[PDB]
C-alpha cells in the first residue's frame, strides 16, 4: 500500500 | 470467406498511474500493455483519521506527476476515522475492447466507491506520445533521482509514524533512557527527511531502530 492524500 | 476485417490491437504506450504521496506517479497499467486489460493496487491513507483520497490519474513516463499527462482526478470520501494504512482502498484500472478508461477507487473496508470514465484520443497523436517520450528520455536521471529520494522519504516517515505508534503504545513501561534515545532519534530522522540526501536519510533510519529494541520487546508484550 502506498499512499494517498486528500 | 474471401472478405475479412483486418484484425488490430490497441496498446497503451505510455504508463497510466495515479499520483501517490511525494507527487510520485505510480503505475497501474504498464506501457505497451495491449487493450482489454485490467489492473489493481490496494492503497491507503497518510494520516490517521483521513476521510478522503484523491484520485489523480495520469498518464507517461516521468516521475513526477506534475510532468506526466493528468486524465482525470476524482475524491473517494466517506472514509470512516481510523489508523493511517487501515483503509485498504483499492484503485482499478480497466481499459475496454473499446480504448474507454474506466477507474473505480473502492474502500474494501466498507464497499464505498467512486468512479471516473475517460475516453481515448481521436488519432492521431503520434507528435504528442513522441514528445512525451522524449521527454522522460530527457530526464531519465534527474527522474530516477527523484523517485528514489521520494521513496527514502516515505520510507523514513512509515518507520517514524510506526515507531511513534509504537512509544505511545508502551506508555509508562518505556525505560526513560530509552524513551530519551527513541525520543532523540525520531527528531533527527524528522530532519534528516526534509533534506535530499537519502544516505543520511537512511543513516537516521538505521540509527532509529537500532535503539528501539527494548521497545519492540514491550510492543510485542502488550
Amino acid at each position: 500500500n502506498r499512499l494517498l492524500l486528500t | 470467406h474471401i472478405e475479412g476485417r483486418v484484425l488490430l490491437l490497441d496498446v497503451t504506450p505510455l504508463s497510466l498511474g495515479i499520483e501517490t504521496m511525494g507527487g510520485v506517479m505510480t503505475t497501474l497499467i504498464a506501457k505497451n500493455t495491449t487493450i482489454p486489460t485490467k489492473h489493481s493496487q490496494v492503497f491507503s491513507t497518510a494520516e490517521d483519521n483521513q476521510s478522503a483520497v484523491t484520485i489523480h490519474v495520469l498518464q507517461g513516463e516521468r516521475k513526477r506527476a506534475a510532468d506526466n499527462k493528468s486524465l482525470g482526478q476524482f475524491n473517494l470520501d466517506g472514509i470512516n476515522p481510523a489508523p493511517r494504512g487501515m483503509p485498504q482502498i483499492e484503485v482499478t484500472f480497466d481499459i475496454d475492447a473499446d480504448g474507454i478508461l474506466h477507474v473505480s477507487a473502492k474502500d474494501k473496508n466498507s464497499g464505498k466507491e467512486q468512479k471516473i470514465t475517460i475516453k481515448a484520443s481521436s488519432g492521431l497523436n503520434e507528435d504528442e506520445i513522441q514528445k512525451m517520450v522524449r521527454d522522460a528520455e530527457a530526464n531519465a536521471e534527474a527522474d530516477r533521482k527523484f523517485e528514489e529520494l521520494v521513496q527514502t522519504r516515505n520510507q523514513g516517515d512509515h518507520l517514524l509514524h510506526s515507531t511513534r505508534k509504537q512509544v505511545e503504545e508502551a506508555g509508562d513501561k518505556l525505560p526513560a533512557d530509552d524513551k530519551t534515545a527513541i525520543e532523540s532519534a525520531l527528531t533527527a530522522l524528522e530532519t534528516a527527511l526534509k533534506g535530499e540526501d537519502k544516505a543520511a536519510i537512511e543513516a537516521k533510519m538505521q540509527e532509529l531502530a537500532q535503539v528501539s529494541q527494548k521497545l519492540m520487546e514491550i510492543a510485542q508484550q502488550q
